[PDB]
């Protein structure tokens, strides 16, 4: 079995990977 | 909630410190004391690969523990 | 140079996996597995060395120019060089339509 | 040097496991072997006994005075961490906190006794099929050095397009439970160590290059 | 070059029996500025500055190194690399001159 | 003659006794580096007798009641400390001491 | 799972070619030797395994390209034995192997049939070879 | 003639002179040590003026005095107190492994 | 209506004059001819576990030069019966234990070779320790106790 | 605060990251860096503990 | 604020 499946990878932008920001004051158009 | 799985078999290192300096690991120049394969070969068989690393005293453990 | 030269190339000729044994890991039971959180600080260190040496002409750059646009206006900022009659006189000269 | 050293490694072990508990678990403390490698297999056999014809933890028995400076208290002291281990190892579910920690535990404790049972003195327990080995058993001496450790296993398949592995199973190596492979089609790899020691490595400034 | 440096040489391999010195092998073996750049002034013409020979010397991967290129790089092949230029270096030059 | 010179360190002296002891079953064909080696060896072996009895009679007659201040030796660690390893000593440091 | 010890298979060796030792320590009066000389050799033995975990996993340097796999029967009777690479077929010289990988990660499975009371076993092997 | 027990124990630091012992017999090591410090000083700024780097054999030999003779005032214990102030960390090599996952190589 | 100088970072500096007490790690195996290594590693996957058999290699066909010493090695020249009949550099297990001793133990040198190891004799600990590096505070602070005891 | 996530395994990060030396954009976790799980042109020494 | 460069002016001066 398993032979029809497929992978379905992981992708992570670089951004991604090293420089989020997070919280309610994430974004700066929040009245937050 | 999901396996990850990789494209490659993970790795295993027994020590991450090594006897940078050690009769077992450096051998010296000029052994001084001590058909057929030999008769100088010897083997020593190590009660674990923990020789081969960095670790502490238990007294000073215990020292540190104590303060 | 010559000394900054020698200097880089000593730290450029050191290994690259240089952790540190730091004689504090007896309270953080490392048992093999584990990763000793202070494994880096002789490397992050001679890093931090290295790279510093190898910038020091953008410091340079940056440095000049803080000082030229500092004192540019020296007549401008500085109290008792702005308030003496001869810079006053001078500013005035150049003003005359 | 012995007392020291019992004194020693009493206050290590309660340090230790201030989060395990193991010194502060209770044994039949009636029970005792001779060769480790069996412990968890007999302690089932008496269980059967004691559990059909129907004490201490080791706090206790450092209290009391039990581990004499002889090899008998290190051995007594050796088989009474790997017994606890083993009972809250089989104790707790496969992959929890207190499952993992109280592997890490046995580690610790095991590497320190044997090492420092090895300071002392102490103990507490080939090339001729290949022509590779005839050849360099021709050409060098062998200065050599033997040692054992245990290897590691990993879940793999296969798919349309390639083959994919999983991380190292957490299975300590004092569990004894046979298996569960979670899902049928999921093949066994068996990961072996590292051999180099003195495996090279490039210069500072090659990581530190400018760019 | 040096007869310590010949001994140390001949002996990382381990072809040190295989040599024979002669006697004169052991008598002889026993003895202005162009700116550049212009990040701090007005830069001189880009012909004066290849006029003149650069020697960075003291680092390994020279003064520059592209991000990409670099990136992606492979570490084994240069830590190979380094073992054979920087430290096995006087083992290969007796083996040039002395084992034919 | 060929004298070979006086090792630098013990490294130089382990690989001088490596040669040797390599040369050594080929005494008709080496016939002059073996002689060499020897010189070297006696020198060595002389010079570490003189050390030995130097060193003898300079425990024995050191002084009765005479100290160290440990405010110099303190600064004579740290000044050898920095000279050891290529750092500098400010001019304000041996002088005035 | 369960228990399977091996009944066919015996003490299979994977180890370093022997041409590439020769190359390594006579350079044929041409080049210079190389500097990292490192050799392995991997025993596996047919009993104290098991016949449901016959999969393992190694590294080998860029230059430990080229192998060699021996491989030892109990069944002293006649028996079929086919090693698969990639999913090439390489043939044999008790039997000798000599494997040349590629770069990357590699598949070796080694099977033995009896075919007299047709009892199958396999052993696969991954393998890394570090660009 | 050779004894092995003199090849196996040498040091390049076992050249005791005269100065030593008389500045021990007499008293004051110290003035010898400041002495030997300053000169050191002076010889390492006059290599710094013309760029070489090696140091010179005396350079070498004054370094080796200076150890020998606190390392012979310390061991006499001719000092109240020593001043024990040591990076309580030091260098060490690790193990160096590569990665499992494969190039993809495009 | 004090100067705060650059970090002098003596434990990754190598020493000038006698580059034989650096620590293992910044030394380089090329004096005592260690660079090139060859190695055989043997394993066996027999029974959920490895037996790593090591091997150092050194040429059988080198005639007294991989072999241990020995009385019939020497001639007449020498006076090494005794010797031969009846350690010399460090390592990072005994420096980690002199670091401990010294933590432990301030002065008292003979508990400090005790706590090393019978390998060691007190001059040796006494010399390592006169190479240790110190710490750059401390260092800051004598410089700058000098400085303002000459400016003031 | 700031959330930093393994280039290989989608997962973050936490409290410790594994910064590499050359790409200087990819940082791994501390179980990915334990087992090797980054590409096989890089070796342990190219990450530095964060 | 960085001493970068001070040691070696001062060790050339
Ligand atoms: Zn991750």
């Amino acid at each position: 079995m398993f032979e029809t499946m497929v992978a379905n990878p992981i992708k992570v932008s670089r951004l991604q990977s090293n420089g989020v920001l997070t919280g309610p004051a994430a974004n700066t158009k929040s009245i937050h | 909630g999901e396996i990850l799985w990789f494209r490659g078999p993970s790795v295993i290192v027994n020590e991450r410190i090594i006897n940078s300096g050690d009769p077992h690991l450096s051998l010296p120049l000029n052994r001084w004391f001590t058909l057929e394969p030999d008769v100088e070969n010897e083997k020593e068989s190590l009660p674990g690969p923990f020789v081969l690393g960095l670790r502490p005293s238990a007294k000073f453990t215990a020292h540190r523990l104590s303060m | 140079s010559a000394r900054i030269s020698n200097r880089i190339n000593e730290l450029e000729r050191l290994p690259a996996n240089l952790g540190t044994y730091s004689l504090d890991d007896c309270l953080e039971f490392i048992t093999k597995d584990d990763l000793s959180s202070r494994m880096d600080t002789f490397k992050i260190k001679a890093l931090v060395e290295l790279k510093s040496l190898k910038l020091l002409t953008k410091q340079k750059s940056i440095r000049q120019k803080l000082i030229n646009n500092v004192a540019s206006q020296a007549h401008h900022n500085i109290p008792y060089l702005r308030d003496s009659p001869f810079t006053a006189a001078a500013q005035r000269s150049v003003q005359i339509r | 040097k012995l007392v020291d050293f019992l004194v020693n490694v009493q206050s290590i072990l309660n340090a230790a496991s201030v989060k395990c508990h193991v010194v502060d678990e209770s044994f039949p403390a009636k029970f005792f072997e001779k060769n480790p490698d069996k412990i968890y297999e007999s302690y089932c056999k008496f269980i059967k006994n004691r559990s059909n014809s129907e004490l201490t933890t080791i706090n206790k028995r450092f209290e009391n005075g039990e581990y004499e400076p002889i090899q008998g208290g290190f051995y007594k002291l050796y088989h009474d961490i790997k017994l606890v281990c083993t009972i809250l190892i089989h104790f707790y579910p496969q992959g929890t906190r207190n499952y993992q920690l109280v592997d890490k535990f046995y580690k610790f404790s095991s590497e320190l006794l044997l090492r420092e049972c090895c300071r002392i003195g102490i103990a507490l327990t080939d090339d001729d099929a290949t022509e590779l080995d005839k050849i360099i058993s021709y050409d060098f001496i062998k200065i050599s050095m033997n040692y054992t450790v245990p290897i590691s296993q990993t879940y793999q398949i296969r798919t349309k397009d390639m083959d994919l592995f999983s991380s190292i199973i957490s299975k300590s190596n004092l569990d004894k439970r046979p298996h569960e492979l979670p899902n049928t089609n999921f093949k066994i790899n068996n990961v072996l160590p590292q051999t180099d020691i003195e495996n090279e490595a490039p210069r500072l400034g090659f990581v530190g290059a400018n760019t | 070059m040096g007869y310590y440096d010949v001994l140390a040489g001949l002996s990382a391999l381990e072809k040190s029996s295989q040599v024979v010195f002669s006697a004169t092998e052991l008598q002889q073996l026993t003895q202005k500025r162009v700116a550049v750049h212009g990040y701090l002034g007005g830069k001189v013409s880009l012909a004066d500055a290849a006029q003149v020979e650069y020697e960075v010397g003291h680092s390994l991967l020279g003064s520059y190194v592209p991000r990409q290129q670099l990136e992606a790089l492979s570490s084994v092949d240069f830590s190979h690399h380094f073992h054979r230029t920087l430290e096995c270096k006087a083992a290969l030059e007796t083996h040039d001159v002395f084992l034919a | 003659e060929i004298t070979i010179p006086k090792p630098r360190s013990s490294a130089q002296l382990e690989q001088l006794l490596y040669r040797y002891r390599a040369i050594q079953n080929h005494p008709k064909e080496n016939k002059l580096e073996i002689k060499a080696i020897e010189d070297t060896f006696r020198n060595i072996s002389r010079d570490q007798d003189i050390y030995e009895t130097k060193l003898d009679t300079l425990r024995k007659s050191i002084d009765k009641g005479f100290q160290y201040d440990e405010d110099l030796l303190n600064k004579h660690l740290v000044a050898l400390q920095l000279l050891e390893k290529d750092t500098d000593v400010p001019d304000y440091f041996l002088d005035l001491p | 799972m369960e228990y399977k010890p091996y009944k066919l298979i015996q003490q299979i060796y994977i180890f370093s070619s022997k041409n590439l030792y020769s190359q390594a320590t006579k350079p044929l009066l041409g080049s210079r030797p190389s500097c990292n000389q490192n050799w392995v050799e991997y025993i596996f033995n047919g009993n104290e395994l098991s016949q449901n975990e016959n999969a393992f996993s190694f590294m080998l340097q860029p230059m430990q390209t080229f192998l060699t796999l021996q491989s030892h029967l109990t069944s002293s009777l006649k028996d079929t034995e086919t090693l698969l690479t990639i999913n090439k077929e390489p043939v044999k010289s008790t039997e000798i192997f000599d494997i040349r990988l590629s770069e990357g990660l590699n598949h070796l499975m080694f099977r033995c049939e009896d075919k007299i009371s047709h009892e199958t076993e396999f052993m696969n092997f991954w393998i890394n070879v570090l660009p | 003639i050779i004894k092995l027990q003199n090849l196996y124990n040498w040091t390049p630091s076992n050249y005791i002179g005269d100065d030593e012992i008389e500045n021990f017999r007499n008293g004051t090591p110290d003035k010898l040590v400041s002495d030997s410090l300053l000169k050191l000083k002076r010889l390492r700024k006059e290599r710094i003026l013309n760029k070489v780097l090696k140091p010179t054999t005396e350079e070498r030999e004054l370094y080796f005095k200076v150890k020998r003779i606190l390392k012979e005032v310390i061991l006499a214990k001719k000092v109240s107190k020593v001043p024990i102030n040591n990076v309580r960390a030091f260098p060490v090599l690790q193990t160096n492994y590569n990665g499992s996952i494969p190039v993809v190589r495009a | 209506n004090v100067k705060k100088e650059f970090p002098v970072n003596l434990t990754i500096k190598k020493n000038v004059y006698d580059s034989a007490q650096d620590f293992n790690a910044l030394q380089d195996e090329s004096r005592n001819s260690r660079q090139i290594h060859k190695v055989y590693i043997c394993h066996t996957c027999g029974n959920e576990s490895i037996n790593v058999r090591y091997h150092n290699l050194r040429a059988r066909d080198t005639n007294l030069c991989s072999r241990c010493f020995q009385e019939g090695h020497f001639g007449a020249n020498f006076q090494s019966s005794d010797f031969i009949r009846l350690k010399k550099n460090w390592s990072d297990q005994e420096m980690l234990l002199l670091l401990e001793g010294i933590e432990m133990y301030e002065d008292q040198w003979e508990k400090i070779a005790d706590h090393v190891g019978g390998h060691k004799r007190v001059e040796d600990c006494i010399e390592k320790f006169l190479s240790l590096p110190i710490e750059d505070n401390y260092i800051r602070e004598v410089v700058g106790s000098t400085l303002n005891g000459k400016g003031g």
